[PDB]
C-alpha cells in the first residue's frame, strides 16, 4: 500500500522524527549492509534498526511503548525476508518466526518467507515495510521471534 | 420520528448489536429504515476487531 | 461453492483491553440460494449460531 503511506506522509507535511529508547535487551542493535553505504561505511536505514542475534540467542521480543503525549504517532516497522536459509541461521540463529505488532484496535501479523528473488544491487533478500498509527490512549506491542526491522522512534 | 423508521442505538453500535453485546441484546431481531449511532457508544465484551 | 476463506490463528500477547489481552477477529460469509457452508477447524473457532 505504497500510495497510502506516501499520501499520508505528504498530507501530514512533516518528517519530524522523535527518537525513542526501547528495551532491546538480548538482541544486537544497529546492523549494517553493503548496499547502504554511508560515509564510506556499511550501514542501514537511518530510522530503522536491524536486530540480530546476541551470543547465538534470540529471545522472544515483547517490547511495549506507550503514548502519553496528546498527538497521534506514526511508527514505521519492517520484516526482513532472507534470500537463503543459511542467511537466516547466520543473522537470527533460529527458525522463521512471526512478527506481530499490536495496539488496542489494530493488529498486524506478517510471516517471513525465505526465498531467492531477482538480485537488486547484488542483494537477493528483501524487506517489507509497514506502518502503524498509535492513538494517545493506545500502546504499541511487538512479538518478534526474529526477522524484525524494528522502529527507532516515531 | 415520522415517517421513516428510526432506531436509536443509545450505548450501542450496529456491529456490536449484530454480534450480540449484552447491553445491545435489546435490539435483537429488529428492523430499521435508519440506524442512529451515538458517539458515547461503548463495547462491554471480549475485544473484537473486524477486518 | 463459490468462494473459500482461510484464516490462520495468531497466538500472541496484545495490549490489554477491558483487562483481556486476547482478541477475536470477525469475518462474514455470504451463502447463495443453493449453496453449502463447510467449515474445517482444528481449533480456535468462534462459531456461528444461525443465519
Ligand atoms: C528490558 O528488558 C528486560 C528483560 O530482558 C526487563 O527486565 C525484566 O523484568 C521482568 C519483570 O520483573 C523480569 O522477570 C522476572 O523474572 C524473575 C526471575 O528471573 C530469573 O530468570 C531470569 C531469566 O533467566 C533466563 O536465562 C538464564 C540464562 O541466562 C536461564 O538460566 C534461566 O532459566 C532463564 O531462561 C534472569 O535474568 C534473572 O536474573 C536476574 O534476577 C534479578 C532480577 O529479577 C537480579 O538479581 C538480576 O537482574 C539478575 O540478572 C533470574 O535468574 C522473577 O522472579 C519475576 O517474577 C516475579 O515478578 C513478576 C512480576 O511482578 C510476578 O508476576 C511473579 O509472580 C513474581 O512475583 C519476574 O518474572 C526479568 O527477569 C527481567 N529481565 C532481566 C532483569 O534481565 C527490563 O525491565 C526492560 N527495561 C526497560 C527499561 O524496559
Ligand atoms: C507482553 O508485554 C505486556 C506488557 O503490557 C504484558 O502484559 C501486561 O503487563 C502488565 C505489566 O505488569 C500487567 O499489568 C497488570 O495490571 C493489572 C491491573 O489492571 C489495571 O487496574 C487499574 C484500573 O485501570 C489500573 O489503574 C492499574 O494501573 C492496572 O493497570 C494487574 O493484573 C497488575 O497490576 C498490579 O496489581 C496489584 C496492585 O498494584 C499488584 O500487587 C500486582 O503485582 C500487579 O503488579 C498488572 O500490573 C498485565 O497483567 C499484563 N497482561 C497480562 C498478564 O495479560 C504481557 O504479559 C507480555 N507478554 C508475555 C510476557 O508473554
Ligand atoms: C510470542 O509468540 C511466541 C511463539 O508462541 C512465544 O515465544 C515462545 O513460544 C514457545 C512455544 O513453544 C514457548 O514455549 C516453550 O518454552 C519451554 C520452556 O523451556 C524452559 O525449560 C526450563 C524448565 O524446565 C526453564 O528453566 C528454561 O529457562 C526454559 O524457559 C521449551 O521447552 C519450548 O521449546 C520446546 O517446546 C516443545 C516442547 O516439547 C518442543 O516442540 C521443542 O523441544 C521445543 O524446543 C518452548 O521454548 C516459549 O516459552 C515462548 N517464549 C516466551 C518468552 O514465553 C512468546 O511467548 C510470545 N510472546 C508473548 C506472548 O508476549
Ligand atoms: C549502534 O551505534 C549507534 C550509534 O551510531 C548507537 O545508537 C546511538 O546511541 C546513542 C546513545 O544511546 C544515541 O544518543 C546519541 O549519542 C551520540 C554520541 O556520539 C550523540 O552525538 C547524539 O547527539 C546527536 O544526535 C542527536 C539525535 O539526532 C541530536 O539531537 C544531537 O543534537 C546530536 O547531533 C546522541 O546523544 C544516538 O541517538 C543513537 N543513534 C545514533 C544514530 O547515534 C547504538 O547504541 C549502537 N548499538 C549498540 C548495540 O552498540
Ligand atoms: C448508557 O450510558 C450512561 C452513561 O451516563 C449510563 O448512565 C446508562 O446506564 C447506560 N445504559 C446502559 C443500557 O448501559
Amino acid at each position: 500500500d505504497y500510495a497510502s503511506l506516501r499520501s499520508l506522509v505528504a498530507s501530514s507535511g512533516t518528517l519530524e522524527f522523535n527518537n525513542e529508547s526501547f528495551n532491546w535487551t538480548g538482541v544486537t542493535q544497529n546492523g549494517t549492509s553493503s548496499a547502504c553505504i554511508r560515509r564510506s561505511k556499511n550501514s542501514f536505514f537511518s530510522r530503522l534498526n536491524w536486530l540480530t542475534h546476541l551470543n547465538f540467542k534470540y529471545p522472544a521480543l515483547n517490547v511495549t511503548m506507550p503514548n502519553n503525549e496528546q498527538f497521534d504517532k506514526l511508527y514505521i516497522w519492517g520484516v526482513h525476508h532472507p534470500g537463503t536459509d543459511k542467511d537466516q541461521i547466520f543473522l537470527y540463529a533460529q527458525a522463521s518466526g512471526r512478527i506481530t505488532v499490536s495496539t488496542k484496535r489494530s493488529q498486524q501479523t506478517v510471516s517471513p518467507n525465505i526465498g531467492s528473488r531477482p538480485r537488486v544491487r547484488n542483494i537477493p533478500s528483501r524487506i517489507s515495510i509497514y506502518w502503524t498509527i498509535v492513538k494517545p490512549g493506545d500502546i504499541l506491542l511487538i512479538n518478534s521471534t526474529g526477522n524484525l526491522i524494528a522502529p527507532r522512534g516515531y | 420520528d415520522s415517517p421513516h423508521q428510526i432506531l436509536d442505538g443509545k450505548n450501542c453500535t450496529l456491529i456490536d448489536a449484530l454480534l450480540g453485546d449484552p447491553q445491545c441484546d435489546g435490539f435483537q431481531n429488529k428492523k430499521w429504515d435508519l440506524f442512529v449511532e451515538r458517539s458515547k457508544a461503548y463495547s462491554n465484551c471480549y475485544p473484537y476487531d473486524v477486518p
